[PDB]
Formats: structure tokens, sequence, C-alpha cells
RNA sequence: UUUUUUUACUUAUUCAAUGAAGCGGGGCUGGACUUGCGUCCAACUUCUGGAGUUAAGGUCC
């Protein structure tokens, strides 16, 4: 049995009535500038309208294609500082009893990176995949790419992570990787994440990457115009 | 949701241990303690009900077995799910001291004196803590009321408090087959 | 309404009846489904036919798994047009 | 229903294109007043 | 490397992705301080042949004038 | 003068329902021919409640409740949107937007009159006490009534030293040298 | 290695060396273990015994007829 | 900062790093000791060795009791361990010095007095036997205090190993700990 | 493809207010018309110079 003193006593929340309770102020929140900045910086890329160029960002690889590529591309990370190291010992001890470094050293397979060497290997063509990445600012860095791989004829993909990129390379950031050679036990993952890339991103986004982006009405001035619309269909 | 490469990774592990049981079911005294590891999601029927016998249920369960032709089938079936070895008296000691409990009325009871042990097992000649520790680790005639009177241990996971490292497993599989004395630093690490 | 019909290729080891009907379930309900098999050795020929109750729950279906790779395999799935359906298909 | 038949097969889509993980956190703000948080000193 | 093909876009200010990027960069700086620092240059390629380096020691500053 | 003469701002109660403020004083404010009076309302949001000054309407005593709100009725003192009034009622410190707090008819025995209503895009007709028609958004507020103490000029100030008491809290220019008084250096009226 | 008994305060405030606060009802400090008396031996002597008995005995009584008396006065 | 770097090395995959960097946490249940080092409190908070035979009850207690516990995430294995090594060696010294007195067997455990430098000690032991670790209790609390009593006991065994003229720390035989030698696992030899 | 006219829009720019508090769109409930269910319009305090703030309570643990 529950106590007969205890009472209970509602509080009506209607105008001019009990004072109201604390709600979920967020979408009021007077921001700090520079987050103000940034949220007003993205809308306003959103509201105009972006040239091809520049829309064509806008279209990535999928979960499944962006993994199989990572997962291809975690095999050849470059070399580590201690990696480094002992390779040198080694080598240094093989010109000490009088053999070359090359005896002891085998030809290495890494990541190409870095966009200055990244856009020399397209331009020689001895780049076989190209990884830009998508959120490169200046985006001018990167803007040509797309057409300098189409033009040199080498398949390309924009892909999610600067981060991502640099986790590759051991950097913080990384704008452009290329795979340009591969082991024999990997050339035929590497002819296939290729096939999968060229069949499943470059065929599905051909169309797409020439048509203008942004243009997106706000939500206010979406049902604004629906409501016009409505009124004008029904008088 | 459920990945493609989900299923397809699940039907190709069903498929290599549906082989090798059938390769074992083909081919047909120590202790050992074992200890359930994390493994295949999937368990076929009859490691499931091997495992059942074997009290393994959970996740860092430690139980001790006599080892016969049966048991040795019976591990060699669950070895993918399992840890197991050669446990010796300080491991023997520890455990029944430090994570001892006793099945009297389906119920999970203490070992905080030599009481329980004395009307639980005084029939067989059991009758201090020492005596169930005799009989586990010479592997006595009574090693099977021994071991079922001994509740399946709880093992703890040392990677818990370290945060960078608190969501990993202890025991990593992989490594299949007996470990023979190496079985101890895990009981040292977990118990 | 009208049912459809998805042909998927280049099925890797392993994608076979339960494991096409448990993946393309979350997507709708599955009416009809079958595996292209040999009849001398069991052994499936990497091709399948599912068909969905409903049309455009199909075409989301293809439109998802096209070209998706897996295990080495890059699949291939096509909505089978309703003039071209074999009325034996499903036997 | 039809409508529910369809928002099943975009679920399922987004699920296999971009995974899982649609949500996010954002934390409840009782006041409009942003305050610059305290660090260490 | 890039910067060839940055040197030649730069060229360009009356293209349709210059002039987009120049109107949203313009917007962007109009709501900043009249002088405050930049992370990095907005033009890399003019920076380095006016002399900038990646290198602790330099650093760029953004500036509105009156004109 | 400690306050400007200003409506509450435009809240949610407000726009939405009404809103009870008490006249505690009504009192003079030095330079204005009109007196004040401090209202004080609740706080929809928090414990402590808000004191206002307004320019009082002729009728206005202390004590009195007024209504200031969408809902408020057609009361002297209740502050009202100029759509929920009709045709042929005068008002006191109209706004010329919604919420710039009063504009319009502020100065002792002066008003505006509801001229019409254009319901289809949300104007209001009124007439100034210039005689100038304006037409004002429908959701700008006014007190209803005429400001108090109407009938000022009427007295004759009849003493250099009544006007020179008048100007001086006012800071107008007093007193008034002529133009044609001056020197041509100090007026284009000089000389 | 290290063997012990051998601007920053290098000297410590006399507030740490002040003592800890007693619970003991008489303010005095408790020993960290207290001597035990001859009736918590696991063979006690009978007299011991029967004096912890007693008390302990008579502690039930009290706390019983306690609580018999709130019981009837709720 | 240590544990923010690991945790970036361990989401950017750099396993070989964030070893290394694991490495220096110095973690008990690597080490079998505190995480951080007591060894300047240890002075400040006692000024004589007198002050820290006087504490040696409360200590050898807490110690005792923690060396039957079970390994939780306040105090790991190793750190029990180590806790039942140093009550050995103290035993030891006890033994070899013929220091103990007293002994008594009450219903809550054994109790021990023994006389070091003049100084009475008292110390009760449990029964060996399954201890129950109740929740009316502080647990990490007391793991703090068990790390700051086995950092003095440490020190207390030294500067009496080294009263009587004998290394610290004494022999340890791992074989003959795993078989169960206890206090058996351990050689006394004199110094130099 | 371009030049003029008006004719809408919002994102540049401009103005104002606020402690950046309830904006826009749905849902629930009630009322009106309508078609035989779509709009719009409303929720909440008016005899009194009182008081109103630390959530009462419900339900799973």
């Amino acid at each position: 049995p529950k106590n007969p003193l205890l009472e209970k006593r509602p509080r009506n929340f209607g105008i001019g009535q009990d004072i109201q309770p604390k709600r979920n102020l967020s979408r009021m929140v007077k921001w700090p500038e520079y987050i103000r900045l940034q949220r007003q910086k993205k809308i306003l890329r959103m509201r105009l309208k972006v040239p091809p160029a520049i829309a064509q960002f806008q279209y990535t690889l999928d979960k499944n294609l962006a993994a199989q590529a990572f997962k291809l591309l975690n095999k050849y990370r470059p070399e580590t500082k201690q990696e480094k190291k002992e390779r040198l010992l080694r080598e240094a001890t093989a010109i000490k009893e009088g053999k070359k470094k090359e005896d002891v050293s085998k030809k290495p397979y890494t990541v190409k990176y870095g966009l200055n060497h990244v856009v020399g290997l397209i331009e020689n063509k001895k780049a076989s995949l190209v990884l830009i990445a998508n959120d490169v600012d200046p985006i001018e860095l990167v803007v040509f790419l797309p057409a300098l791989c189409r033009k040199m004829g080498i398949p390309y993909a924009i892909i999610k992570g600067k981060a991502r990129l640099g986790t590759l390379v051991h950097k913080k950031t990384a704008a452009v990787v290329a795979i340009t050679e591969v082991r024999s036990e990997d050339k035929n993952e590497l002819a296939k994440l290729i096939s999968a890339v060229k069949e499943g991103y470059l065929e599905k986004v051909e169309d797409t990457r020439k048509r203008w982006g942004g243009g997106i009405m706000g939500f206010k001035a979406q049902k604004r115009e629906e409501k016009r619309k409505k009124s004008l269909e029904t008088a | 949701f459920k990945r493609a490469e989900k299923y397809v990774k699940e039907y190709r592990e069903q498929e290599r241990e549906k082989i090798r049981l059938a390769r074992i079911a083909k081919q047909q005294a120590k202790l050992v303690f074992v200890i359930r590891i994390k493994g295949i999601n999937k368990i076929p029927p009859k490691p499931r009900k091997i495992l059942q016998l074997l009290r393994l249920r959970q996740i860092n369960n430690g139980v001790f077995v006599k080892v016969t032709k049966a048991t040795a089938e019976m591990i060699k079936i669950v070895e993918p799910w399992v840890a197991y070895g050669y446990p010796n008296l300080k491991s023997v000691r520890e455990l029944i001291y430090k994570r001892g409990y006793g099945k009297v009325n389906g119920q999970r009871i203490p070992l905080t004196d030599n009481a329980i042990i004395e009307e639980n097992l005084g029939k067989y000649g059991i009758i201090c803590i020492e005596d169930l520790i005799h009989e586990i680790f010479t592997v006595g005639p009574n090693f099977k009321q021994a071991a079922n009177f001994l509740w399946p241990f709880k093992l703890s996971n040392p990677n818990g408090g370290f945060r960078p490292r608190k969501f990993k497993h202890f025991i990593e599989g992989g490594d299949l087959g007996n470990r023979e004395e190496h079985i101890n630093a895990l009981i040292r690490a977990m118990n | 309404s009208q049912p459809g019909v998805m042909y998927i290729a280049r099925l890797p080891h392993g994608f076979y009846e339960h494991e096409l009907r448990g993946y393309f379930s979350q997507f709708g309900e599955i009416t009809r489904l079958r595996v292209v098999r040999n009849k001398k050795t069991g052994a499936s020929r990497h091709r399948a036919f599912i068909e969905f109750a409903d049309a455009e729950v199909a075409d989301i279906a293809a439109r998802t798994m096209d070209k998706y790779l897996l295990f080495g395999h890059i699949l291939t799935c096509k909505i089978v047009p309703p003039a071209q359906v074999h009325p034996d298909l499903f036997k | 229903s039809k409508a529910a038949k369809g928002a099943q097969a975009k679920k399922a889509a987004q699920a296999a294109l971009k995974g899982v993980h649609s949500h996010k956190k954002t934390k409840v703000r009782k006041s409009t007043t942003f305050h610059r948080p305290k660090t260490l000193v | 490397g890039a910067l060839k093909y940055l040197e030649e876009l730069s060229k360009k200010k009356q293209s349709d992705v210059v002039r987009f990027l120049l109107r949203v960069r313009c917007w962007e700086y109009r709501q900043l301080n009249v002088i405050h620092r930049a992370s990095r240059p907005s033009r890399p390629d003019k920076a380095r042949r006016l002399g900038y380096k990646a290198k602790q020691g330099y650093v760029i500053y953004r500036v509105r004038v009156r004109r | 003068r400690k306050a400007p003469a200003k409506f509450r701002p435009l809240d949610y109660a407000e726009r939405h329902g009404y809103i009870r403020g008490i006249v505690k004083e009504i009192i003079h404010d030095p330079g204005r021919g009109a007196p004040l009076a401090r209202v004080v309302f609740r706080s929809p949001y928090k414990y402590k409640q808000i004191t206002e000054t307004f320019i009082a309407n002729e009728g206005m005593y202390t004590g009195q409740f007024i209504y200031a709100g969408k809902n408020a009725a057609l009361t002297v003192g209740n502050i009202l949107p100029l759509s929920s009034v009709p045709e042929g009622t005068v008002v006191s410190n109209v706004e010329e937007k919604p919420g710039d707090r009063g504009a319009l008819g502020r100065t002792s025995g002066n008003y505006v009159t509801v001229v019409g209503h254009n319901p289809d895009e949300g104007k209001t007709r009124i007439k100034l006490p210039s005689g100038a028609k304006k037409v004002v958004p429908s959701s700008s507020r006014g007190m209803i009534g005429i400001v108090a103490g109407g009938g000022r000029t009427d007295k004759p100030l009849l003493k250099a030293s009544r006007a020179k008491h008048k100007f001086a809290v006012k800071r107008n220019r007093w007193p008034k040298t002529r133009g044609v008084a001056m020197n041509p250096v100090d007026h284009p009226h000089g000389g | 290695t290290y063997d012990p008994w051998a601007p920053d305060p290098l000297k410590k405030p006399k507030t740490l060396e002040q003592k800890p606060i007693s619970l003991a009802a008489n303010g005095k400090s408790v020993p960290a273990v207290p001597k035990p008396t001859g009736g918590y031996s696991y063979n006690p002597a009978f007299t011991d015994y029967q004096q912890r008995l007693m008390e302990e005995s008579e502690k039930a009584i009290e706390a019983e007829r306690k609580r018999l008396q709130e019981l009837e006065l709720e | 900062a240590l544990e923010k770097k690991i945790s970036r090395a361990l989401g950017r995959g750099d396993v070989s790093n964030a070893a290394r960097l694991e490495r220096n946490a110095n973690l008990p249940e690597k080490t079998g000791k505190p995480r951080y080092t007591l060894n300047h409190i240890i002075r400040e908070r006692y000024p004589t060795f007198q002050d820290a035979l006087r504490d040696l009850d409360d200590c050898l207690s807490m110690l005792f009791l923690f060396a039957n516990l079970p390994s939780t995430t306040a105090v790991p294995a190793k750190m029990i361990a180590r806790c039942e090594r140093l009550c050995h060696e103290f035993q030891h010294y006890l033994i070899v010095t013929h220091s103990l007195r007293k002994s008594f067997l009450s219903i809550k455990g054994i109790y021990y007095q023994a006389n070091i430098q003049g100084e009475d000690i008292l110390w009760l032991v449990p029964y060996k036997f399954n201890q129950r670790i109740v929740g009316d209790v502080d647990f990490r609390i007391m793991g703090t205090f068990v790390e700051f009593y086995m950092t003095l006991l440490g020190f207390v065994n030294y500067r009496l190993y080294t009263s009587i003229g004998l290394k610290y720390p004494p022999k340890f035989d791992q074989v003959k700990d795993d078989q169960g030698a206890e206090l058996a696992a351990f050689s006394l030899e004199g110094l130099n």
C-alpha cells in the first residue's frame, strides 16, 4: 500500500500559467562565430550552383569497394623509421663485408604518395590505379586530376578521407595515393580491384560527373514553394 | 543488417568445420585445464553438445578434465573454441583457493570452510580443500565426483584494466592444439 | 503487385540458396529462388534467379548489388523483364 | 503496405552501401548561451 | 607536378570553377576578421613562387583593405 | 528619466495568447508631457518578475490589471495587435513594424485611429495624429485608448521663466535669438 | 638501489602533523589491530565463552524487546 | 597524455608504435608494481625506520590479506604475486632472526606477534580459504592502500636484510614456485 | 545564343529584435465549411494591488 500523504501536483505549461520547463534549446543556441562560420560555409556551398569540376567530388567509392581498396593497399604501406634503420644497418654490414646493398636489400613495393610524385607518375603512365581524397582544401590541387587520369587512361576513384589515406602513408593527411606495381601474389587482386573500380564507380559516375551541383533550397523555402504550388493548383 | 561477405565467410567456416569433424570421426591418465575462448560464432551441434557436457558455455570458463580416449576425442573436436594444457600444482592450488565454488543444491557456494567439502564429498574420503586438491592433481578414483562438485572457474580479463585495449579479448584464437605447460601462463595472468 | 525477377551471376563459392535467401530477405520478401546447378555433380554454376513479390523492391536490390566486389568476384545483377521470363524457369 | 516495403528496401540498400552507423548523438542544451569550456591550467 | 596546373588554372580567373571558388572564398574572408592568420596558403603555387616554404618559421596572414 | 517607454518584446505569450501585468505606479517623466505607467509582468521562463515602462493611457490607474497579447480583450490599457481590434478603434504607441515596441501616437492627448484592414496581405490602414494615412503590418501592437495628459497646450505659458523651466529639462534651444538680429557673419538673415 | 631513512615546501606543514580524527566514543586512537581476547579463540576457555555468550544474549534480548516495542507503537 | 598517444596509434593502425608506447606506461598487469612510484613518498611519510616498524601492523595485515585474493582490475595478479613474495621475504627474515614471539588461533584468523628492534608487531592473517569481496568496502581505495603498503614493505625488507647482512632481494626459484614450494622457493645467502 | 520589359525567388548585400525561447512542417484533440474528407482555425491563464521558484507523480529497473 502507498502512503496516503503522497500527493500529485501537476503543472500546467499553458500561456500565463506555471513557469515553462527546461527544454532542449539547441536549435536556437547563440553559437560561437567559428561554428557559425563553418556551418554557414557548408550551407552556402549547398545553396549555390556548383560547377561540374567541383561537383564531381560528391561521388565517391561505396563502403565495400573502399574497404576492398584499403584491404589491398594496407599490404603496401611504406617503410617505418625502425624498419628503415634496420635495413640501413643490414646494408652497412654488407658494405663492411664487401657486398653491395642490393645483395641484402630486395626491390620494394610501396604505395606511391605525394601530389607532385603521383602527378608525374600519371603523366608517365606508371600509375596503375589512382585514389583521390574528396576533401582537399584548397580544391584546386586535385580539381584537374580526374581529367588528367581520363586523358592518360589511368583508372581513378574519388575516396573519402585524406586522413584515411594518411593512415596508409604514415601521415596525418594525404591528398592522393597511387598504385604502380604490386607483388606477383597480389597482381590478381590488383587486377580485380582495378576492374571493380572501372565497372562500379567510373561507369556509374560517367553521366553524373558532367552535371552541375548544388542549387538546393532550404527547408522553409521548400515548404513555402510547395504551399505556393498547391495553392496555384487548387486555384 | 548482415553482409553477404559475412554469409559467404560463415558458409566457408561451416564447410571447413564439417570437413575437419568428418576427418576426426573417420580417424576415430593426465590432467588438463580447459578454458573456453572466443571462436567461430556458429558452432556445429556436436561441438555444442560437447561444450554442454564440459560446462564451457561462457567465455573465460575453466574446467579440469581427466585425459582418457573419449575426453581426448572431445577435446580434439572442440579445439577451435578452447585453450587447454597441463596445469601445475601452483595453478591448481591457486584456482581452487581463490576461485573455488562448489555445487550444492544446484547452487554456487564459495569454498570458505572444510565443512562444505565434508558434507558434500565426505562419503569419498574427501573432507578438506587439500583432499580435493589431492584428488584433482593426482587424478584419483573420485576425480569425476571432485570435478563435478567444483563449479566452472570464472577467469578474469586482464585487458579490462587498460582503456585503449578495453574491448580486446585476452586469448586470441589460432594457436590450436595442446599448449602443454604454457597454459599456466594464461592461468597465472587470468586467475 | 507484379513480381520481379532478378538474375544474378558471377556468384562466388559460398553464395548459395540459404545465403541468398537470408541476404535478400533483408531487402524484401522472396517468393521463389533457384541456383543453376549441374545435375551430374550437384555443383553450382555461379548463377541464380530470385523472384521477389514486389517489382521495384527487386529493382532496388539489383541496383544495390550490381558490380559488388565479393570474394574476388564482381557480381552481376540484372532485372529479367516480364516479357522474357521463362514460364518454366522456377521448376 | 507498399510504402513500408519501399522503406524497407531503401533501408536495406542504405545499410548495404553506407553501413549501419547512420545516427549521431548531440548534446541537449537547456540554455541558448555557450560558455568557453574550462581546460587545464 | 600539380603546381604547373595550378598556375595555368589561376590564369583563368573568369572561368566557372575559379569564379565560384572566388565567390565562396570572398564571402568567407568577409565573414572573418580584417587581419587574421591563415593556417595554409590558399594559393600554394603563388606562395611557393613568391618564396613560401612549408617549414617551421614561415607563416601566412590574410588581410583585407578598403579600396 | 530611468527607462524608455516601450512595450514588452514580442514573445510567444503575446503572439499566441495573453499575459497579465499589474500597474504599480503612475509617474511623471521629466521632459515628457505625458505620464508613464510602471507595469509588472511575470516571466514565463523564470521565477523573477519583469517590470516594464509604458506610456499611460487616460483612465489607467494603480492596481489595475492590464493584458498584452493576441487574445486580450478590448479594454483601455490592454495591448493588442491591430488585427485583433475592429475598425474605428483608437490606440496609442502603435508599432511601425511588429516588434519595435512603439513608434506612433505617443505624446499627450494623441492617438492613432484604425481606419481599415486588408486581411489578405495582412495589412492595416491607420490614421496618424497629423492626418496622414499609413499602412502597417497587422501584427503591429497598440495600447487601447488615448494618451493621458491631453489639453496641455491649451494653457498659456505666460512667463519666460515657465518657458525656461519647460525647455531646461528638454534640452531644446532657449532663448531663441532671431537671425535678423545677428550680424551678416552669424546668420544668412543677419543685417 | 634506494635505502631511505639514511618553491617547494621542503618542510611539511604542522596541519599534516595534526593527528587524525578518531571515531571511538572516548576520543582515543584505536589500534590498527586490536589485541584479541580469550573469548575469540577457536577453542576457548569455558569461562570466556560463557561470558561472551551471556553478553551477546542480553544484547539480543534488549534488541528484540526494543523491536517489539516499536512494532506495538506503529 | 601517453594513453592518448597509444589510443591514437591504435586508431591509426600503428601496432608497433602502440606496443612501443605501451612499454612506457609501466602497467601493473605487466610489471607487478604500482603504476606510480611512491619511493619519495615513503621517506616523507615515515621519517624514521621506527615509525615504519610501528606502521608494520597495518601494512602486514593488508598485504597478508591481499596475497590470498583473486585478481581484479584494481589489484592485478602480478601485483598479488609480488605481495605474496614480499610477505614470504618478511617471514624468512623473521625465521632467520628468530623474532617471532607469539601466535594465536582465533575464530577470525591467525594472530602473529613478533619483536623487531624492540618494537612489538602484531598482524592478523586469514585462514587459507576463499575470501569474500563484499560490496560494503571500497575495493579500489583498498587497492591504493595495497600499493602504498607494498612499496613500504619492500624498503623495510631491504633495510632488515642489510642490517643482518644478507643480500636483497633473495634468490627466487620459479620452477620450485610453480611446483608449489611457497616459502621453500627462497635461497638466503650472505652479502659479498 | 543574345538584347529589352515585368515577375517571381534567395544565397550576396542592407535593417531591426532577443537572455539568439518556442520559427517551419507534421501528429493528437475540438469546431466549421466542403467534397462525401481536403482545407483553415483553435488549443493554454480575465470579479479581486495575494501567492507562484529546489518537479510532484506514473512506470521499468
